[PDB]
């Protein structure tokens, strides 16, 4: 079976200019397992972003948060880039602030 | 409240070279404890909780050995359900198992399970009764035979209404500080005007755990569906969850909204108005 | 604590 990710991008913490915080990507709902997930700034891809441990849901779909420390400004895009055997394209889904 | 604790194995064939991908992880309740992956360095079970880092060399010793033999079974299943389905050496293919054990208020034994997947569908699951067996094709079938054949039910039963209960009240004890205690969710409301007519109002909870919770928007104190949306709950990354449910309201209208948070940490449920 | 054996399907 094929399932498409679903993706949440937000912050830990309600997001402030200069004040450090968590910039997390949610996939969750997928199958198979094997996934490419970026978080970018201003579309370059961010290094050393960390991931949990996979695990699933009760219909057997699969969920990852990937996640990095980052300190918001007024002017620096974020967003989170999905590939997967699903997706024909990569996805790409904007941190909105107030998701 | 009810409290449960659950192992997540996955094993994911690679074909080309080497061995299958195996990640285990244990959790209780929302709280991971444990991981184990193949691809790491360790090749150890390795904590994720402060509290079972109190737990001596000699657990660490006999979780690895055991995780190692899940892994094992694990890599063999592969190439027997291979077998069953008539697949070829060259596709990934995906075995799942999930188990464990729920405990009522009182830390009493409510429910145990057992359920394992092959390439993301149901393949055979222990019955609540924890004695039999729901195979979900024939492939399942002959595993279902091999099982009863072997036992198998009676002694992941033995395991459901004794180590797991029993392990699952030592690491609530163990952990209080954490997993005994509730974080009520942390509300706010927000509001966005996509237009002069429409607005949406968004109902937050942060910061809650544990991570099951209830949001629901009422118009002149009568629950509505219409016009709302209710994103998964989603983890902060602290070991905390988040939350949000939206309604599209008139523009001028948002003080006949009303948002309702129902969760374990709340004494009485919680009601916003914009 | 991980249940001690696990039997193939
Ligand atoms: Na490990
Ligand atoms: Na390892
Ligand atoms: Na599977
Ligand atoms: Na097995």
């Amino acid at each position: 079976i094929q399932r498409t990710p679903k993706i949440q991008v937000y912050s830990r913490h309600p997001a402030e200019n200069g004040k450090s915080n968590f910039l997390n990507c949610y996939v969750s709902g997928f199958h198979p397992s094997d996934i490419e997930v970026d978080l970018l700034k201003n579309g370059e891809r961010i290094e050393k972003v960390e991931h949990s441990d996979l695990s699933f849901s009760k219909d057997w779909s699969f969920y990852l948060l990937y996640y990095t420390e980052f300190t918001p400004t007024e002017k620096d895009e974020y967003a989170c880039r999905v590939n997967h055997v699903t997706l024909s394209q990569p996805k790409i889904v904007k941190w909105d602030r107030d998701m | 409240g009810s409290h449960s604790m659950r192992y997540f194995f996955t094993s994911v064939s690679r074909p080309g070279r080497g061995e299958p991908r195996f990640i285990a992880v244990g959790y209780v309740d929302d709280t991971q404890f444990v991981r184990f992956d193949s691809d790491a360095a360790s090749q150890r079970m390795e904590p994720r909780a402060p509290w079972i880092e109190q737990e001596g060399p000699e657990y660490w010793d006999g979780e690895t050995r055991k995780v190692k033999a899940h892994s094992q079974t694990h890599r063999v299943d592969l190439g027997t359900l291979r077998g069953y389905y008539n697949q070829s050496e060259a596709g990934s293919h995906t075995v799942q198992r999930m188990y464990g054990c729920d405990v009522g208020s009182d830390w009493r034994f409510l429910r145990g399970y057992h359920q394992y997947a092959y390439d993301g569908k149901d393949y055979i699951a222990l019955k609540e009764d924890l004695r039999s067996w729901t195979a979900a094709d024939m492939a399942a079938q002959t595993t279902k035979h091999k099982w009863e054949a072997a036992h198998v039910a009676e002694q992941l039963r033995a395991y459901l209404e004794g180590t797991c209960v029993e392990w699952l009240r030592r690491y609530l004890e163990n952990g209080k500080e954490t997993l005994q205690r509730t974080d009520a969710p942390k509300t706010h409301m927000t509001h966005h005007a996509v237009s002069d007519h429409e607005a949406t109002l968004r109902c937050w909870a942060l910061s809650f755990y544990p991570a099951e919770i209830t949001l629901t928007w009422q118009r002149d104190g009568e629950d509505q569906t219409q016009d709302t949306e209710l994103v998964e709950t989603r983890p902060a990354g602290d070991g905390t969850f988040q939350k949000w449910a939206a309604v599209v309201v008139p523009s001028g209208q948002e003080q006949r909204y009303t948002c309702h948070v129902q969760h374990e940490g709340l004494p009485k449920p919680l009601t916003l108005r914009w | 604590k991980l249940v001690v054996g696990a039997v193939g399907v």
